[PDB]
RNA sequence: AGGCUGAUAACCUA
RNA sequence: AUUCCGUUAACGAACGAGACCUCAGCCUGCUAACUAGCUAUGCGGAGGUUCCCUUCGCGGCCAGCUUCUUAGAGGGACUACGGCCUUUUAGGCCGCGGAAGUUUGAGGCAAUAACAGGUCUGUGAUGCCCUUAGAUGUUCUGGGCCGCACGCGCGCUACACUGAUGUAUUCAACGAGCUUAUAGCCUUGGCCGACAGGCCCGGGUAAUCUUUGAAAUUUCAUCGUGAUGGGGAUAGAUCAUUGCAAUUGUUGGUCUUCAACGAGGAAUUCCUAGUAAGCGCGAGUCAUCAGCUCGCGUUGACUACGUCCCUGCCCUUUGUACACACCG
């Protein structure tokens, strides 16, 4: 069992990667950014922040233990 | 003055609903039904006026006070009193044959919104901590 | 091979199996209705009910 | 001149503490007196849970004691005298009466 | 299960033996009647036996019975 | 329609309420805010900057619902559960300075008063506040 | 002699009936130990219902 | 949301410790010997420091400001009840000892309390429980 | 047939089918038998035998979410959870999620099994009862001690089983199931 | 050493 | 169910079982409540548009009433009714209706004959024996009953994200409570204190006062798979409380310290519905001390509706060299 190493803050690479693949996303939680982002679960929260402040994605679900988002136009 | 005080039990939670001629008003001590807590549960409380529909409650007002028991079994003490309040409503001052007809629906959709669920807690019995649970048995 | 039937259970033979986790059951093959067979069936059942065979060639003897 | 006079009745015995409940009651009504009552507060269950074996060996069972108090509240509207006179017939063995005249 | 013991069995058949007039085939009546042509010390005894006394009146309508004599 | 605090979900009266007071300026935040806990009961001390502020529109709202509540009664308010390492948890009461420090800051801002049977009571001022807050909160 | 104090603790406590200092039954002011009030708890008014 | 700069630092030494630049700076300064959650939080709190960013993102300046704080928990108003050392057997005085001079103070208690051969210090030198609980199950190890 | 009841107030029952005859009588996922506007019915199914085919499918897998003992009596919970669920479902496949339930039923479920060991078949209300089983066990291990959700991982569980697919976990011990059965012929 | 047995042997686990 | 129907060299009875008693589940019917409430009305506060509407407070032994609460008297289920299966039986299966269709649920009580089962350390129950003033009596001081290489049993807390933490929010039942001495019990309210705790004015010998009376859960935020903000053992410093006395920490607080433990081998326990499990509360012990016990409610399932395979029990036939009875 190999321990997981995610980032706690975005680089140059990994921000220009969220802002392009992830509105394309049909399912944006913490959890599915933080295992493609390899991003930790602190920072997934506060990107998808951003990513809704642009409008980018639109919200579905929100729960303080499940927050469901997706993309904001289809396809 | 039309009005009639119907209760409704779920374990010992006990809500009674006076409801009365009026214009459509539906609080529970005070607060607007549509601010039932907990939210997930709200469903439950309003199977009786989805079932029927919000123009069946537009000639009365229903107040309702419930005490006892749980978070969850005052939900259904409420959802049973507002079925009984509205039957019992309708057949003393609207009509007997549209008592039958709400009944009806409220009865094939499901019969505690006018039944009483008669479980209550199994008193404990000692060699245990619950009702059938006995103390760990070791031989050696 | 092994061609996948549907049969109705007709009549519930008794529970069997060494715990009587078992029942033996007379089945009529809805395809074919004219052929029956027993067969050994693990859970509730009861007449009436519907039976998925992966294999129908088998015959479970009486009171297995 | 009339006064809420308020009797207060105790006994472990349901049939001895009604038949006198009645009789105060139906000994007030021949005297037209206004009366407010039997009120029949919640029963008190003393209960005294034990180990039945003197010792510690065996199955710990337990016997489970109750005994059980009924109190009966009565108020009658007029003078404490004829309260008195009411209340002074013969009571049921087991049965406690108290007579008190209602602060209010 | 639900069989009536001796003290049930045995008091209906001498109610039938007896007040074969005064019994109907209804429950509700029966157990009226025995109260008055009878002390059954319980309610839930008395029940019973005039559950039991209507079943053994229908029997009696198809044709004759075994512990019962009606002269 | 009007809508009261009875009218308007709970957690939305408080945020809308808590900023009134610390947009007022008329509480007085004692020194020791940032250092103490709500009771023994927490482990840590609150997240929340403002939580004196959140936690003295929590206390005057219930004060307008029920009157004759005592710094006692606010201590069994906010308890809750205590941890006990490996023993099992037990009820414990939050803390009294905190609760008497608030009560005493909204009865100088005439938000409550003291009950003649004891206890703190909402003033006539205090309904108009609490009132008007709630008339603002956006349907939702 | 008898010096010390004896205002709480079992010491300071025994059975009503017959004197022993364990197992007392101090609910509704009883003071008897257990094996003596259930001899005599029938006649101080006590019954077994279930 | 926020792109790492270059002076963002993934290891901190903070006396003679390491402290993780990933972890927030509340529970970053826990690593630190003498120091808890409930300390490090009043010291972030007392040194104008926000403790929603990471340990790594804090610049020199704001480090050193926190171990000030540690070093004067009265005067930035600590209360003496809130520290670990309070009222000292030989000096009197109320700190927070961290690091090496809290491993110092514990070696000094116990050696004071074996050199008067106190019962205490007896059963913290044989190796057993001196705070009174049973020994005949328990705490077998050896 | 249609029906006014949605269940959440989100999903319709209209155009739901069991297209299964062995497990059409003991799955309530149907306009036709009894929809339920929320899966939390305090029901008294355990009277009588097979009384709990009746019990809405959406309710049952409710209820095999209250494990383990951590989680016990923990229902407001475990609506929420397929609450999400049923949310996660539409989004990805683009299908009433009321559907796709009864379709990952169908599949998870075993037809055969070996007892005493010889093979013997399975009864629907047992096929039933294993495929809500094991649906909702790997949905369980796979969020044990993970970053992922048990909805998100509920959602890939029912997608996969009613799809069919290898990567599901009660799809893996069905076919362990039937392969051993198979082989005690 | 533990488990299994009323107990020992046999057997099983560490 | 030795429960009944029947067979019949037996006929008629006595115990146990059942009946019975307690609690729980139905009653918009009876009795009637200022120590329980509701509805309406009057007045007042607040909001919205003077009326009116929403909400809250207070008052009325001449507003009315008993739905909700309390507790007395009664009613209610009998498998009554339908279908089918059984021998004309006894009875069983399914179903409508019904609060309830498992003897409705759970308890209490509970035969004959037995054990060298436990208790002489419950007893001014007790035979015999021992001791009885350098006492095995009694009391006082101190220590011990807790002592720690180890083995075992009942448990508590955990190994986390179906989570911890911090907010917001919110619903029980069983029950218990004082000598009034300044005051010995349960404690509201006010004030002081970060907490622990302290001071003051009081209520309640109680459906009157504590009691306006829980947690899990619900909700928002933070944490982000890292023994980590999981876990809280071990240990240091210091404060307060009970007591005549706290050291071998009585317990309760504050900061700090931060071990094993990542789901557990052979084996093995309990349990079929408001049950299991989770969650807290009261009571007993009690000056102080609960991880225990006896009850209480709150949340609320999976599976089975069978079998005699294992461990046992009841009855018939049969074998016996056993009767201290196969541990023969
Ligand atoms: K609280
Ligand atoms: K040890
Ligand atoms: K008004
Ligand atoms: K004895
Ligand atoms: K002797
Ligand atoms: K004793
Ligand atoms: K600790
Ligand atoms: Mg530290
Ligand atoms: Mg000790
Ligand atoms: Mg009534
Ligand atoms: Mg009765
Ligand atoms: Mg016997
Ligand atoms: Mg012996
Ligand atoms: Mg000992
Ligand atoms: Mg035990
Ligand atoms: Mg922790
Ligand atoms: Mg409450
Ligand atoms: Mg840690
Ligand atoms: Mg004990
Ligand atoms: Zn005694």
């Amino acid at each position: 069992k190999e321990k997981v190493n995610n980032m706690v803050l975005f680089d140059k690479g990994t921000y220009d990667k969220l802002i392009t693949e992830a509105p394309k996303y049909k399912l944006i939680t913490p959890s599915v950014l933080s295992d493609r982002l390899r991003i930790s679960g602190s920072l997934a929260r506060k990107a998808i922040r951003e990513l809704m402040a642009k409008g980018l994605i639109r919200m579905v679900s929100a729960h303080a233990s499940q927050q469901i988002y997706t993309r904001a136009t289809n396809t | 003055v039309e009005s009639v005080q119907c209760f409704g039990r779920k374990k010992t939670a006990v809500a009674v609903t006076h409801c009365k001629r009026g214009r459509g008003l539906i609080k529970i001590n005070g607060v607007p039904i549509e601010l039932v807590q907990p939210e997930i549960l709200r469903y439950k409380a309003f199977e009786p006026i989805l079932l029927l529909g919000r123009h069946r409650f537009a000639g009365v007002d229903m107040r309702i006070r419930v005490k006892g028991g749980g978070h969850t079994s005052q939900i259904y003490a409420i959802r049973q009193s507002i079925a009984k309040a509205l039957v019992a409503f309708y057949q003393k001052y609207v009509d007997e044959q549209q008592k039958k007809e709400i009944k009806d629906i409220l009865i094939r959709y499901d019969r505690t919104l006018l039944v009483a669920d008669p479980r209550r807690c199994e008193p404990k019995k000692f060699g245990g901590r619950g009702a059938r649970s006995r103390f760990q048995k070791s031989y050696r | 091979e092994s061609v996948t039937k549907h049969a109705i259970v007709i009549k519930i033979m008794g529970r069997t199996g060494s715990r009587g986790q078992v029942t033996q059951v007379r089945v009529k093959f809805l395809d074919d209705q004219n052929r029956f067979i027993m067969r050994n069936v693990k859970g509730p059942v009861r007449e009436g009910d519907i039976l998925t065979l992966l294999e129908s060639e088998r015959e479970a003897r009486r009171l297995r | 001149m009339i006064h809420k006079i308020r009797i207060t009745l105790s006994s472990k015995n349901v049939k001895n503490l009604e038949k006198v409940c009645a009789d105060l009651v139906r000994g007030a009504k021949d005297k037209r007196l206004r009366v407010k009552g039997p009120v029949r507060m919640p029963t008190k269950v003393l209960n005294i849970t034990t180990r039945k074996s003197p010792c510690g060996e065996g199955t710990n069972t337990w016997d489970r004691f109750e005994l059980r108090v009924h109190k009966r509240v009565i108020d009658l509207f007029s003078s404490p005298d004829v309260v008195k006179q009411i209340t002074s017939i013969t009571i049921e063995p087991g049965v406690e009466v108290e007579v008190t005249i209602a602060e209010s | 299960g639900r069989v009536r013991t001796k003290t049930v069995k045995k008091s209906s058949r001498q109610v039938i033996e007896r007040y074969y007039s005064k019994m109907t085939l209804d429950f509700h009546t029966n157990k009226k009647i025995l109260e008055e042509v009878a002390i059954i010390p319980s309610k839930r005894l008395r029940n019973k036996i005039a559950g039991f006394s209507t079943h053994l009146m229908k029997r009696i309508q198809k044709g004759p019975v075994r512990g019962i004599s009606l002269k | 329609p009007a809508r009261s605090v009875k009218d308007v979900s709970p957690h939305d009266f408080v945020k809308a309420y808590a900023a009134h007071l610390k947009r007022s300026g008329k509480l007085e935040l004692p020194e020791w805010t940032d250092i103490v806990k709500t009771g023994k009961l927490k482990e840590l001390a609150p997240y929340d900057p403002d939580w004196y502020y959140i936690r003295a529109a929590s206390m005057a709202r219930k004060i307008y619902l029920r009157g004759g509540i005592g710094v006692g009664g606010f201590r069994r308010i906010y308890g809750g559960n205590q941890r006990n390492g490996s023993r099992p948890r037990h009820f414990c009461k939050s803390s009294g300075s905190v609760a008497r420090h608030i009560l005493q800051q909204l009865q100088t801002m005439n938000i409550i008063d003291f009950d003649p049977k004891g206890g703190r009571r909402i003033t006539s001022n205090g309904q108009r506040d609490l009132d008007q807050v709630a008339g603002r909160i956006s349907a939702a | 002699w008898n010096a010390h104090p004896k205002n709480y603790g079992p010491g300071s406590r025994t059975c009503r009936v017959c004197g022993n200092p364990h197992a007392i039954i101090r609910k509704y002011g009883l003071m008897c130990c257990r094996q003596c009030f259930r001899s005599n708890a029938k006649e101080i008014g006590f019954i077994k219902y279930r | 949301s926020l792109v790492a700069n270059e002076e963002f630092q993934h290891i901190l030494r903070v006396q003679n410790t390491n402290v993780d630049g990933k972890q927030k700076i509340m529970f970053a300064l826990t690593s630190i010997k003498g120091i808890g959650r409930r300390f490090a939080n009043i010291a972030c709190k007392k040194a104008d420091i926000d403790m929603n960013k990471r340990a790594g993102e804090l610049t020199a300046a704001e480090l050193d400001s926190l171990m000030v704080v540690v070093a004067n928990p009265r005067q930035f108003k600590i209360p003496d009840w809130f520290l670990n050392r309070q009222k000292d057997y030989k000096d009197g005085k109320f700190s927070q000892v961290t690091s090496n001079a809290l491993d110092m103070k514990l070696r000094d208690d116990l050696e004071r309390l074996k050199k008067i051969r106190n019962h205490r210090g007896l059963r913290h030198y044989w190796g057993l429980r001196v705070r009174g609980q049973h020994t005949k199950t328990t705490g077998r190890r050896g | 047939p249609h029906t006014d009841v949605l269940l959440f107030n989100r999903w319709s029952y209209d155009g739901v089918q069991i297209a299964d005859m062995s497990v059409e009588d003991y799955i309530t996922a149907t306009a036709n038998k009894h929809p339920t506007y929320m899966p939390h019915t305090a029901g008294r199914y355990q009277a009588k035998r097979f009384r709990k085919a009746q019990c809405p499918i959406v309710e049952r897998l409710t209820n095999s979410l209250m494990m383990h003992g951590r989680n016990n009596g923990k229902k407001l919970m475990a609506v929420r959870i397929i609450k999400h669920a049923m949310e996660i479902i539409h989004l990805l496949t683009d299908q009433n999620p009321i559907q796709v339930i009864v379709d990952a039923v169908i599949n998870s479920g075993p037809r055969e099994d070996a007892t005493r060991r010889q093979a013997v078949d399975i009864s629907p209300l047992r096929r039933v009862n294993q495929a809500i089983y094991l649906l909702t066990t790997g949905a369980r291990e796979s969020a044990f001690r993970n970053i992922k959700t048990i909805a998100e991982c509920l959602a890939d569980e029912l997608i996969n089983a009613a799809k069919g697919s290898s990567n599901s976990y009660a799809i893996k011990k069905k076919d362990e199931i039937e392969r051993v059965a198979k082989a005690n012929r």
